RNA sequence: CGUGAGGGAAAGGUGAAAAGAACCCCGGGAGGGGAGUGAAAUAGAGCCUGAAACCGUGGGCUUACAAGCAGUCACGGCCCC
RNA sequence: GAAUGCCGGCAUGAGUAACGAUAAAGAGGGUGAGAAUCCCUCUCGCCGUAAGCCCAAGGGUUCCUACGCAAUGGUCGUCAG
RNA sequence: CGAUGUCGGCUCGUCGCAUCCUGGGGCUGAAGAAGGUCCCAAGGGUUGGGCUGUUCGCCCAUUAAAGCGGCACGCGAGCUGGGUUCAGAACGUCGUGAGACAGUUCGGUCUCUAUCCGCCACGGGCGCAGGAGGCUUGAGGGGGGCUCUUCCUAGUACGAGAGGACCGGAAGGGACGCACCUCUGGUUUCCCAGCUGUCCCUCCAGGGGCAUAAGCUGGGUAGCCAUGUGCGGAAGGGAUAACCGCUGAAAGCAUCUAAGCGGGAAGCCCGCCCCAAGAUGAGGCCUCCCACGGCAGCCGGUAAGGACCCGGGAAGACCACCCGGUGGAUGGGCCGGGGGUGUAAGCGCCGCGAGGCGUUGAGCCGACCGGUCCCAAUCGUCCGAGGUCU
């Protein structure tokens, strides 16, 4: 399922 | 997996282990003793056991065999008329190693002497 | 050893030229076809008005392999090529006439029909 | 429940009714029977077997005298066939009819240290496509913290071959008695020269 | 990769466990048959240049 | 123990005498018993032969020979019961061991490279002499 | 250190007196061992005192079927006064 | 006793990664307390629109010779910017 | 929130069972074959492809089947980075604007070193009350566990016909697994040949270096290998599930049950294969040494035996294992065979010549199978019982 990431890319 | 392969590597490519033995068959042939390390010498052996072995033939053939990996047309000569002759009767093992008792001082490899037969 | 995307010449009369595998029919997940065996295929190239035409999907036999095949004998043959002949669902040629030779590991597997059409069995 | 020790001397085919038989040659015979286990001795029941004659300048004491007490003349190897009890004191090849079935048990060639696709043929990675420098890597070794931790078994890189293997229901081709030759058809474990040990089939 | 890092020093118990293994094992040495100094078996004895009962090399 | 020995022993009972010598170039018949229905037959093979790998009771040979327009090569064992007979039906000189080569040659291009051993033919007319 | 403006350290103590160790020994040297100086030299210049973390040698007790915030209470064994 | 405190010292990771282009080495002789590593010879390999040569910047004695090897040199060192 | 990296994919599994298939079964509006429905069953199996970042889904071709879920929507100190969340840019749209969007579009930095636990492998130590060399038992554990098609029975039972069996018996496959290298097919860094440029030896001829860490090309032994070969899943015994019974009361009938007995699954236990006595519950058998000196203890010399060292090994990262050490075939050489290459150099002949022909299957020639003491495994050293008590 599609859910947005809570952290950004390191 | 190395299983029933015959050949060290010594840490060279093709070409520059060739040359390895080919120069310490020049040295052993032309003083008749040398020292390097242990592992050298054991492949020695038969490089140049065969060099001798084709000049104890004696032929042009043999001598221009001799001559890829020998090159010093003087040095052939001299394996041709002073060293194969000592050799007419004996069959194989025209070199022998021994292992000497002190390592070297800068990396610890163990040593030997690489020497034509009596 | 035809698998899905292997092309196949056909080497009877049924107006296809060129088929490219897309299943072989041998059990539930087979990796590869061989001499005798069926294969689903795609028409990729056929000439003007035969039998069959370039997308049609047909069954074909496959009659000879470019890897070799090995015989319980201790001797194998090897084809130049990898080729089918185009059956339908009773393993009888849709064609009338199949050119060039053929293993003879169709015979032992009921392609009689195809076997004897040809013009060699080696 | 016969069996017999011997040595792999290698593969060839023979013909047989117009057909290739792959083969592997072994030499069997003559296996002396050195010590016979009992039920009343030793609980069980089986033959030590002994096989290839032995050098005596190269056998200590403690063999010696094990050799002396069966009238039986130094030997390179000991081993038991279980549940088996010839009638003879010597076993050879003659206990197998071409036609029966065997099992034939080696020691494996050794890899040494083998990676995941030769031990277990596993997959590996991409060769391309973005596959960095995990080529012939095992992948996932388990979940996150449950259970975290990985199975005992999991299959893994490490030692491999060297390994007693045993297989199982080959046929006799022939036996050749005056030179102690079993012709297995198929394959054997291990190497030319190795040991092997050649059991009554237990397939049915 | 990330980075591995030791999660807590090693306690002074343990670094010595596990050098449990490094001692050295001394020379394994034989006496020269001709003058009796210690030296390698199968080696050319570097005191006198004996081997195998003759005169290998000058020393 | 001798382990090479012992093999050659197992061997000997089916090794063959009683063919030919050929070369990788000369072009060869195989007469090869074949099972049918409900007989077995003899076929001939007739091609070049372009590889025999070595290994004596064990060394095969292969032929190659163009049938209705298709390439077909058959490989076979040197000591096989099926094999009939073998006649030599032409010596070529070949420079090479192994003849792959010639599968992407033209029949023109095969017979310019494989020309008549006149050698082998001089030598093989001269047995075929006899008392 | 910073192109520069500019930033900007660490670093004190033999002994009353140099009496700062002639000479010998091992060692290429460094270093040490004797000899000598001094009230004192683990005050010997890498010098007053010389803590602690940390590294070692030697000794006592202990430990290879055991489950641990490492202690605590109890009993027993061994070693010491 | 804690401020990812400050300053200093010393641990851990660890005899571990690494020792900086995969152009490549071998032997004999010399020197020396000590030599894979310094000198010499022969053999081998690499560069050769350079990895050769000459100028300018920048650098500032690094040049040459003698005597040295604590440290500097990623090892060694009798050698050396 | 002084950081619990986030969708999809790959890799690797493991579990649940509400079972997709395979096995067992009851009911059926079950003639047969095929189905439906429920029950038991988790041992194994559960395909390849087009689309899309997709998970999902649709579709093609197959299949016994193409199961659904958990494991931080399993798995980024394991890979990816197509998707979503940074900065660039553009469209639509909203906003005067700067800019904006649970819209679209193209682009866009994913960290060499594992301390502890855990996992795969391998050792070192000590123990297993004398010390040793062998051979073993198997507590316990692991591995494996799939399935289809055809033919016979028989075109029989059943059926108006089409269609089409139970049971029993054969043969042949797919995928998987372990081993192997005879064959087939790879590789084979120098085993052979050919070839170009250049430098060189020595002018010719013949050769050597370099062109890659083989210059290129054609081949290729052993080895290691799969695309190749052999073999495996069982059989069989035991106990069961659902389900079917026998005998049988309570309850004069009935009832598989309350007493008792039977049948009954790919499942369960055994059986097969592998590990295995650190199985500290440290097992057993065979053989060998021996009751040595000085003071259940220490020190010393030995015994059987062991290690060290050496030559090696289809054993191997080191270690270990195995073989051998002159009473020797262990490696190296040499010889013979195999095997590869494919007819050396030199000479003779023919040709103006490049070349050609003969000598010649020549010459060269790794590892394979062997022989042979020519070379080297010289010479040796050190450990190691004296057997506690009822
Ligand atoms: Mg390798
Ligand atoms: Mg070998
Ligand atoms: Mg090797
Ligand atoms: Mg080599
Ligand atoms: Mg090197
Ligand atoms: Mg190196
Ligand atoms: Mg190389
Ligand atoms: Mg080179
Ligand atoms: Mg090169
Ligand atoms: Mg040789
Ligand atoms: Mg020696
Ligand atoms: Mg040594
Ligand atoms: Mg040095
Ligand atoms: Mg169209
Ligand atoms: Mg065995
Ligand atoms: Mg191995
Ligand atoms: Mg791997
Ligand atoms: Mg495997
Ligand atoms: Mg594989
Ligand atoms: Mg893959
Ligand atoms: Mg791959
Ligand atoms: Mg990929
Ligand atoms: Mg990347
Ligand atoms: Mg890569
Ligand atoms: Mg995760
Ligand atoms: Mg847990
Ligand atoms: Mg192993
Ligand atoms: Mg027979
Ligand atoms: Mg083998
Ligand atoms: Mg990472
Ligand atoms: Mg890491
Ligand atoms: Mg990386
Ligand atoms: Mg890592
Ligand atoms: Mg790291
Ligand atoms: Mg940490
Ligand atoms: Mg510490
Ligand atoms: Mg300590
Ligand atoms: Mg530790
Ligand atoms: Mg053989
Ligand atoms: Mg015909
Ligand atoms: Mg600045
Ligand atoms: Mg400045
Ligand atoms: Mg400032
Ligand atoms: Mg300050
Ligand atoms: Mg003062
Ligand atoms: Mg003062
Ligand atoms: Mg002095
Ligand atoms: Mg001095
Ligand atoms: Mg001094
Ligand atoms: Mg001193
Ligand atoms: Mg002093
Ligand atoms: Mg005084
Ligand atoms: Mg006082
Ligand atoms: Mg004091
Ligand atoms: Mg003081
Ligand atoms: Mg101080
Ligand atoms: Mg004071
Ligand atoms: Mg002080
Ligand atoms: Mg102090
Ligand atoms: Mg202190
Ligand atoms: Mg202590
Ligand atoms: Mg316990
Ligand atoms: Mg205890
Ligand atoms: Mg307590
Ligand atoms: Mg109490
Ligand atoms: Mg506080
Ligand atoms: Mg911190
Ligand atoms: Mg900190
Ligand atoms: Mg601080
Ligand atoms: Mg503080
Ligand atoms: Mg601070
Ligand atoms: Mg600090
Ligand atoms: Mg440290
Ligand atoms: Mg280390
Ligand atoms: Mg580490
Ligand atoms: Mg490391
Ligand atoms: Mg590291
Ligand atoms: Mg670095
Ligand atoms: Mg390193
Ligand atoms: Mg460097
Ligand atoms: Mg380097
Ligand atoms: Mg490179
Ligand atoms: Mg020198
Ligand atoms: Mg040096
Ligand atoms: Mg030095
Ligand atoms: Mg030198
Ligand atoms: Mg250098
Ligand atoms: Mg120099
Ligand atoms: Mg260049
Ligand atoms: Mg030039
Ligand atoms: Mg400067
Ligand atoms: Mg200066
Ligand atoms: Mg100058
Ligand atoms: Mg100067
Ligand atoms: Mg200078
Ligand atoms: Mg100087
Ligand atoms: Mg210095
Ligand atoms: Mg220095
Ligand atoms: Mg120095
Ligand atoms: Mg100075
Ligand atoms: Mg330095
Ligand atoms: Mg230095
Ligand atoms: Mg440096
Ligand atoms: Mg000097
Ligand atoms: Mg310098
Ligand atoms: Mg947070
Ligand atoms: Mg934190
Ligand atoms: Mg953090
Ligand atoms: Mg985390
Ligand atoms: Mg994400
Ligand atoms: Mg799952
Ligand atoms: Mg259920
Ligand atoms: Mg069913
Ligand atoms: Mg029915
Ligand atoms: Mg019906
Ligand atoms: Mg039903
Ligand atoms: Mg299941
Ligand atoms: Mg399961
Ligand atoms: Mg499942
Ligand atoms: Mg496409
Ligand atoms: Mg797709
Ligand atoms: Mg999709
Ligand atoms: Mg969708
Ligand atoms: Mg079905
Ligand atoms: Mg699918
Ligand atoms: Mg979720
Ligand atoms: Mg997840
Ligand atoms: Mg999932
Ligand atoms: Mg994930
Ligand atoms: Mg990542
Ligand atoms: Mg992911
Ligand atoms: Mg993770
Ligand atoms: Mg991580
Ligand atoms: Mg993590
Ligand atoms: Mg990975
Ligand atoms: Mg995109
Ligand atoms: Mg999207
Ligand atoms: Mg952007
Ligand atoms: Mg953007
Ligand atoms: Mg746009
Ligand atoms: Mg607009
Ligand atoms: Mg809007
Ligand atoms: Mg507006
Ligand atoms: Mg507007
Ligand atoms: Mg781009
Ligand atoms: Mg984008
Ligand atoms: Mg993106
Ligand atoms: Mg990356
Ligand atoms: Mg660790
Ligand atoms: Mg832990
Ligand atoms: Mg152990
Ligand atoms: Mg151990
Ligand atoms: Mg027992
Ligand atoms: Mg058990
Ligand atoms: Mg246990
Ligand atoms: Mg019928
Ligand atoms: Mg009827
Ligand atoms: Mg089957
Ligand atoms: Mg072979
Ligand atoms: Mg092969
Ligand atoms: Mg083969
Ligand atoms: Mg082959
Ligand atoms: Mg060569
Ligand atoms: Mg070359
Ligand atoms: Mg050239
Ligand atoms: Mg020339
Ligand atoms: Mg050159
Ligand atoms: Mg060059
Ligand atoms: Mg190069
Ligand atoms: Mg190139
Ligand atoms: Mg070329
Ligand atoms: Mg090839
Ligand atoms: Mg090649
Ligand atoms: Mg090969
Ligand atoms: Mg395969
Ligand atoms: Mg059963
Ligand atoms: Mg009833
Ligand atoms: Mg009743
Ligand atoms: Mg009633
Ligand atoms: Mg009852
Ligand atoms: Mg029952
Ligand atoms: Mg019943
Ligand atoms: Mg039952
Ligand atoms: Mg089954
Ligand atoms: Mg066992
Ligand atoms: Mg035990
Ligand atoms: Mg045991
Ligand atoms: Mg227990
Ligand atoms: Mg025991
Ligand atoms: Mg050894
Ligand atoms: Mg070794
Ligand atoms: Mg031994
Ligand atoms: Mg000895
Ligand atoms: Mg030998
Ligand atoms: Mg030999
Ligand atoms: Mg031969
Ligand atoms: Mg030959
Ligand atoms: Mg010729
Ligand atoms: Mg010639
Ligand atoms: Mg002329
Ligand atoms: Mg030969
Ligand atoms: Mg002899
Ligand atoms: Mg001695
Ligand atoms: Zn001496």
């Amino acid at each position: 399922v599609d859910k947005p990431d809570y952290r950004p890319r390191p | 997996m190395r299983h029933l392969k015959s050949g060290r590597k010594l840490n060279r490519h093709s070409s520059h282990r060739l040359a390895l033995y080919r120069n310490q068959a020049k040295s052993l042939l032309t003083h008749g003793r040398i020292t390097t390390t242990v592992p050298k010498a054991k492949e020695l052996r038969g490089f140049v056991d065969h060099l001798i072995h084709l000049a104890k033939r004696g032929d042009l053939h043999a001598r221009r065999l001799v001559l890829r990996d020998l090159q010093d047309v003087k040095l052939v000569r001299k394996l041709f008329d002073e060293i194969a002759p000592r050799y007419r009767d004996r069959q194989g093992g025209y070199t022998r190693v021994l292992k000497l008792a002190e390592r070297r001082r800068g990396d610890g490899a163990p040593l030997a002497l690489v020497e034509l037969v009596e | 050893m035809i698998q899905p995307q292997t092309y196949l010449e056909v080497a009877d009369n049924t107006g296809a030229r060129k088929i490219m595998c897309i299943r072989v029919l041998k059990g539930s997940n087979a990796k590869y076809a061989t001499v005798g065996d069926v294969i689903v295929a795609s028409v990729k190239e056929a000439i003007p008005r035969g039998a069959v035409k370039e997308g049609d999907v047909v069954k074909a036999v496959v009659v000879r392999t470019k890897k070799e095949i090995k015989r319980p004998d201790g001797s194998a043959i090897r084809f130049d090529d990898n080729a089918a002949v185009i059956i339908n669902n009773q393993l009888e040629p849709r064609g009338t006439r199949v050119f060039g030779p053929v293993a003879r590991e169709l015979r032992e597997k009921g392609f009689m029909k195809i076997v004897s059409l040809a013009p060699e069995v080696l | 429940m016969k069996g017999i020790l011997g040595v792999k001397v290698g593969m060839t085919r023979i013909f047989r009714d117009d057909r290739a038989v792959p083969v592997t040659v072994i030499l069997a015979g003559p296996c002396p029977v050195v010590q016979r286990r009992t039920p009343e001795k030793d609980g069980y029941t089986a033959v030590q077997l002994g096989f290839l004659p032995q050098n005596p300048k190269r056998v200590n004491r403690p063999l010696k005298g094990h050799f002396a007490k069966a009238g039986v003349e130094p030997v390179r190897i000991l081993r038991e066939i279980r549940d088996f009890n010839p009638e003879g004191d010597t076993v050879t090849v003659e206990i197998f009819k071409p036609g029966e079935r065997v099992d034939v048990t080696g020691t494996s060639k050794g890899r040494g240290f083998a990676g995941v696709m030769k031990r277990w043929n596993f997959a590996g990675g991409p060769d391309s496509h973005g596959a960095h420098k995990i080529h012939r890597h095992p992948g996932s070794i388990g979940n996150r913290k449950t259970p975290g931790r990985v199975y005992k078994g999991k299959k893994m890189a490490g030692h491999y071959g060297a390994e007693r293997v045993t297989v199982m229901n080959l046929e006799v081709v022939d036996v050749i008695p005056e030179e102690n030759l079993l012709l297995v058809k198929g394959a054997v474990p291990g190497p030319n020269g190795g040991l092997v040990i050649v059991r009554e089939t237990k397939k049915a | 990769a990330k980075h591995p890092v030791p999660k807590k020093k090693t306690s002074k118990a343990r670094r010595d466990a596990r050098r449990s293994h490094h001692a050295l094992t001394p020379p394994t040495l034989v006496p020269c048959p001709e003058c009796k100094a210690m030296k390698p078996p199968h080696t050319v004895c570097p005191e006198c240049g004996y081997y195998a009962g003759r005169k290998v090399l000058e020393v | 123990m001798n382990r090479g020995a012992l093999i050659k022993l197992v061997e000997s009972r089916y090794v063959r005498t009683d063919l030919p010598e050929f070369r990788p170039g000369d072009t060869v018949r195989v007469s090869y018993k074949v099972k049918e229905g409900n007989r077995t037959r003899i076929q001939d093979f007739e091609g070049i032969v372009i590889r025999i790998r070595r290994n004596g009771f064990n060394t095969t040979f292969t032929v190659r020979k163009v049938s209705y327009g298709v390439g077909v090569e058959r490989i076979f064992p040197l000591h096989s019961p099926l094999i009939q007979k073998i006649d030599i039906v032409q010596r070529g000189r070949a420079r090479r061991a192994k003849l792959y080569f010639i599968r992407n040659l033209s029949d023109r291009e095969i017979r310019r490279k494989l020309r008549a051993d006149r050698k082998r033919i001089d030598q093989d007319r001269a047995a075929e002499r006899a008392a």
